[PDB]
């Protein structure tokens, strides 16, 4: 469209050269009792009505 | 383990024992409350109760461990008093008595039978 030679561009480009290295650890929440997976679960109940 | 089906016998008459001294003598305590009733266990049906449990699962480490948590009949009254009480004294210091005598011969059987079990191993 502008046509040969009626246009002149240069880039300059900031890189990265540093190794990282990351290890992500995700727990999903359990607080809700209907998303809440169980193994073991004791309930003792006493009511001692006088 | 088959060490406690051996001793287990012993150690629940042992228990038992103690906790109908302690009933007794509750009852010994507690004889001049207007409107005690006298109360005792019965110790041959509570001991085939207690002689004849599912501990919760540990997947890991932070998980917690299962958490560990008789019945009592009245005493047929012989003299009526004008209070309630119901407590006699005769028959409840024969009781005591007894039990504190079945307590000490319960222990001298389990010791007997350690002991036992004991000289099978020194060498």
């Amino acid at each position: 469209i502008v046509g040969n030679g009626n246009v002149h561009a240069q880039v300059t480009a900031q890189l990265d050269f540093a190794n990282k290295e990351q290890t992500e650890e995700h727990y999903s929440p359990n607080g809700d009792a209907s998303k809440a997976t169980l193994r073991s679960r004791q309930l003792n109940i006493s009511e001692q009505v006088g | 383990d088959r060490l406690d089906a051996a001793l287990r016998f012993q150690q629940e008459a042992l228990n038992l024992r103690a906790q109908r001294q302690e009933i007794l003598a509750a009852n010994i305590a507690n004889a001049d409350t207007p409107g005690y009733q006298a109360r005792d266990i019965d110790f041959a049906s509570e001991l085939k109760k207690v002689m004849v449990g599912v501990a919760l699962t540990l997947t890991s480490s932070h998980h917690i461990p299962a958490q560990a948590v008789v019945d009592l009949l009245y005493r047929v009254p012989d003299q009526p008093s004008l209070d309630g009480n119901t407590v006699d004294m005769d028959r409840e210091r024969t009781q005591f008595a007894d039990n504190s005598l079945k307590y000490q011969m319960g222990l001298t059987v389990l010791g007997s039978q350690l002991k036992g079990m004991m000289n099978v191993l020194q060498g």
